[PDB]
RNA sequence: AUGGUUUGGCACCUCGAUGUCGGCUCGUCGCAUCCUGGGGCUGGAGCAGGUCCCAAGGGUUGGGCUGUUCGCCCAUUAAAGCGGCACGCGAGCUGGGUUUAGAACGUCGUGAGACAGUUCGGUCUCUAUCCGCCGCGCGCGUCAGAAGCUUGAGGAAACCUGUCCCUAGUACGAGAGGACCGGGACGGACGAACCUCUGGUAUACCAGUUGUCCCACCAGGGGCACGGCUGGAUAGCCACGUUCGGACAGGAUAACCGCUGAAAGCAUCUAAGCGGGAAACCUCUUCCAAGACCAGGCUUCUCACCCUCUAGGAGGGAUAAGGCCCCCCGCAGACCACGGGAUUGAUAGACCAGACCUGGAAGCCUAGUAAUAGGUGCAGGGAACUGGCACUAACCGGCCGAAAACUUAC
């Protein structure tokens, strides 16, 4: 989706590609995820455009959603159930809640999910 | 460069009391209850019970 | 695409469908003290930027010893008639490689 | 563009073969020269048995030019070498034949005998 | 000297009758309404107030309100003024007359002000075209920086040094206009207009030509 | 006679430190004017000059040689001005020259050594306190609190110029040559705005491919190797690109040309007066501008409710119009500010569609021994642009914020 205007987040654009796919597959892997704001922020397109490859679930999408997320368990449930489930959900598969701020260093933390409703 | 000179009391006083911190506001909120006090911003994190108030 | 209205009123139509690659001759109506001719431009299409009106197209020939480019706007009123003659078949969107090749090695596969 | 410490082939007869640019003239701290601007040139390579000689100090107006040049009603010309063509006071060639193609600009510019002499102006 | 409000909407590309190309930027001229009259006998001055753009009545302040009810018009997004010679050029404007795009005739040359893109704060190499200077042949980390300030002691005011660049108001002179199209209140202007897509602009007859 | 721009003379200033030449970058001022502007006499026929008055608005090139300034030369140009400001500018840069320690030549000295003689090499430190300057905010003020739109005192910016075509090959001139005045087009340099075109860039785009490791394996992919390397590359930013600008007109004038005429019965552009007269000056063009303390103007909105001390004034609280914070964002941006949206919603993301970029996906089938090719199929993939779509997030929310009166006149 669209390139981060700023600075990458990792500190390299590689770091931040590696960044992004874990954070799918932990997303994706447990439901709710804790992490700094920025990162949630940069997360939502990039999860929802991977449970858009998983809606249309064929071998096409199949191989196009690994080559990003590398975990196959993780690819495995994508395409068994968190696709189906969103069937006819046209887009907002996540949302952000933010939260306390981290006690280290103050960075803003915040809470991205899957809807159930 | 260095500075020439030693700054009296009065400059060195009101250019420090610009560094100082803003309270931030509150909103009241209902978890468990009790009313409480919480940053606007966390509303509905407060609401959805993930903020740990003690 | 906002301008859309203002564009289709001077969109030109007729224009014969092809693609980087084919080869073509291009009729241009030119001034030679002030009288009519057509001079018929006939190279290879390298190139076709996508504008709507502001389409161009790049026709590259070989003349006496020297490459020439021609690029000309896909709708521009200078161009009376446009007649392709025959398909190429390239792998590339943009031919540039094809600046750096004479004769044998310049020539295109064609479309059977 | 053509400027100052440019070369350019002759595209003539005259037995220079390649010649660098000294002066683009037209205006004070003139920069460019495009297609149809006369330049002070001096022979680099010459024909051994030709009537110039290499050093010497001439005029010659840019047929050809690398850089595309837009035209007037918005398309554009591109060559694949920068050529001139050695000329005199009167701007007519000092060769009897040219070689290659040249550009439309030569018109306009008044260059009536190179534009006679072309091959094929474009 | 006529004049309207108008939108930049972006620039594209026509052909007139000697198969010229002309790059031509385009300008919706919408509807204006007169909301005011300035007059010397009791402002000083002889003006008209235009208003444009459409905006929910919901959105609207009271004291805004109050002074469109007080014309007597609905409220629009945008007011600005403009400034006449004379009484006798503004006697041939009231109140909520409508002015269209066809005050401007083909071929006519217009005056468009605009805000500047803004551009940030930006070095003397980008806000005042300063020469830099040698990024080889020993010069130390002077790659870009202005160098001299130059008996006083004083570095003399307007200094042209970096800082904020862009954001404001330009008036490009003597733009022609190609065509009036009265259908969709646009104007095909020749040449770039200042600001961005989007932005408000002002189209008033060339104060030269 | 001027000047302290040249060498000087003095030693008043600094030895408990005032960088020494050129060059780069960036200036600012003078006019003793190089071009452009207005003039006059010409030993000025016209052209072109000579010389001289006014005139400082803008402009005043790129290279070769030398460390150089200086200077000579090469091409141009309308022109390639002369100077001041620590012979401007090293807490801005350089270190080529000069000015440490190494070494050599010539010369001087018995010698250590020396030479306003030469030759090769030879550390240029610093986090900006104050003034100054460029930008940006916070507070308060402008006699109630607010909000739109503005006047402008006062400042800032800009000001360059050529060639060609008509008039006219006429005036003049033995001829050659060669016009005045006035219109038009196209240029050079400089500046501004912009991204339709051209071109550059492209660290979440598409494709090809080398080495290696992994996804059990094939197929298909992925990590690392400068984004591994290559071919393209929409948006944004930009110039090498596009478009526009320097005006026109008025006023007072300079050198100057004059009109009407005294003292001084004539004369005298003058002491009274009245006119013409320049890129200089004032307006005119563009921009900033009411902290312009004389703190402006035209409007519009709210236009009211308590409590306390002692009722004099004050203090406190709660509100209106409105604003801010929190929130969703921006082509606005260091921060701040600015601008837009906030469910009465298209602000951002997602989703759908289009535009555009790439260039024919996977799987399957067919042909070939195989490399590989063809069909399915303008395929698949995809960011910025455009239009739809409340699916997700703009939230059952906090803080600020409105009137002593008096005098005179009507």
């Amino acid at each position: 989706p669209k390139p981060t205007k700023g600075p990458r987040l990792g500190g390299s654009s590689s770091h931040q590609s590696a960044l992004l796919a874990n954070l799918a597959t932990s997303l994706f892997e447990h439901g709710r995820i804790k992490t700094t704001e920025p990162k949630a922020r940069a997360l939502r397109p990039y999860a929802e455009k991977l449970i858009t490859h998983a809606k249309k679930g064929a071998l096409h999408n199949r191989r196009e959603v690994m080559k990003k997320i590398r975990d196959k368990d993780v690819v495995h449930t994508l395409f068994a159930e968190i696709g189906p489930f969103y069937a006819d959900r046209n887009g907002g598969y996540t949302r952000i809640i933010k939260v306390e701020n981290r006690k280290g260093d103050n960075a803003p933390m915040a809470v991205i999910e899957l809807v159930r409703e | 460069a260095v500075p020439k000179r030693r700054m009296s009391r009065a400059n060195t006083r009101s250019r420090r009391a610009q560094w100082k911190a803003e309270a931030p506001g509150l909103v009241t909120v209902s978890v468990a209850g009790q009313q409480r006090k919480v940053p606007r911003r966390l509303l509905k994190a407060a609401r959805l019970g993930l903020v740990d108030l003690d | 695409n906002t301008l859309d209205f203002v564009d289709q009123a001077s969109l030109r139509d007729d224009i014969p469908t092809f693609s980087p690659g084919d080869t073509v001759n291009v009729h241009v109506k030119v001034i030679e003290g002030s009288k009519e001719r057509i001079q018929v431009f006939k190279g290879v299409v390298i190139r076709r930027q996508g504008g709507g009106i502001s389409e161009t197209f790049t026709v590259r020939k070989e003349s006496y010893g020297v490459g020439v480019e021609r690029t000309f706007p896909v709708h521009s009123p200078n161009i009376d008639h446009i007649d392709v003659l025959t398909r190429g078949d390239v792998r590339r969107a943009k031919l540039y490689y094809l600046r750096e090749l004479r004769g044998k090695k310049a020539k295109i596969k064609e479309k059977r | 563009m053509i400027q100052q410490e440019s070369r350019l082939k002759v595209a003539d007869n005259t037995g220079a073969k390649e010649i660098l640019c000294i002066r683009v003239l037209g205006g004070s701290s003139r920069r460019y020269a495009g297609i149809g601007d006369v330049i002070v040139a001096t022979v680099k390579d010459a024909i051994p048995g030709g009537n110039v000689k290499r050093g010497d100090v001439v005029k010659a107006v840019v047929v050809r030019t690398v850089k595309e040049r837009r035209r007037a009603d918005g398309s554009y010309i591109k060559f694949d070498e920068n050529a001139a063509v050695i000329i005199k006071n009167d701007n007519d060639p000092r060769g009897t034949r040219i070689f290659g193609p040249v550009g439309r600009e030569l018109r306009e510019k008044k260059f009536m005998k190179i534009v006679s002499l072309a091959p094929e102006v474009l | 000297r006529k004049g309207i409000l108008g939108t930049k909407l972006g620039m594209t590309q026509v052909f007139d009758e000697n198969n010229k190309v002309v790059p031509v930027t385009v300008v919706k001229a919408g509807p204006n309404v007169v909301t005011r009259i300035r007059t010397t006998e009791r402002d000083g001055y002889s003006a008209v107030q235009l208003a444009y753009g459409e905006i929910s009545p919901r959105k609207v302040i009271k004291p805004v309100a109050g002074q469109f009810a007080a014309a007597g018009v609905n409220p629009r997004r945008h007011v600005a003024e403009l400034r006449l010679d004379d009484e006798a050029a503004v006697a041939e404007y009231e109140v909520g007359q409508e002015l269209t795009a066809e005050i401007f005739s083909d071929g006519a040359y217009v005056d468009v002000t605009g805000t500047s893109k803004g551009k940030g704060f930006a070095g003397t190499m980008k806000r005042h075209g300063f020469r830099g200077q040698g990024a080889a042949h020993g010069a130390q980390a002077v790659h870009r920086r202005p160098g001299s300030i130059g008996t006083p002691g004083r570095v003399f005011k307007g200094t042209r040094m970096s800082g904020r660049m862009g954001n404001d108001r330009v008036t490009t002179q003597n733009l022609k206009v190609h065509k009036v199209d009265a259908e969709n209140g646009v104007l095909l202007i020749k040449g770039a207009i200042p600001g961005r897509n989007g932005g408000l602009v002002v189209v008033r007859s060339a104060i030269k030509r």
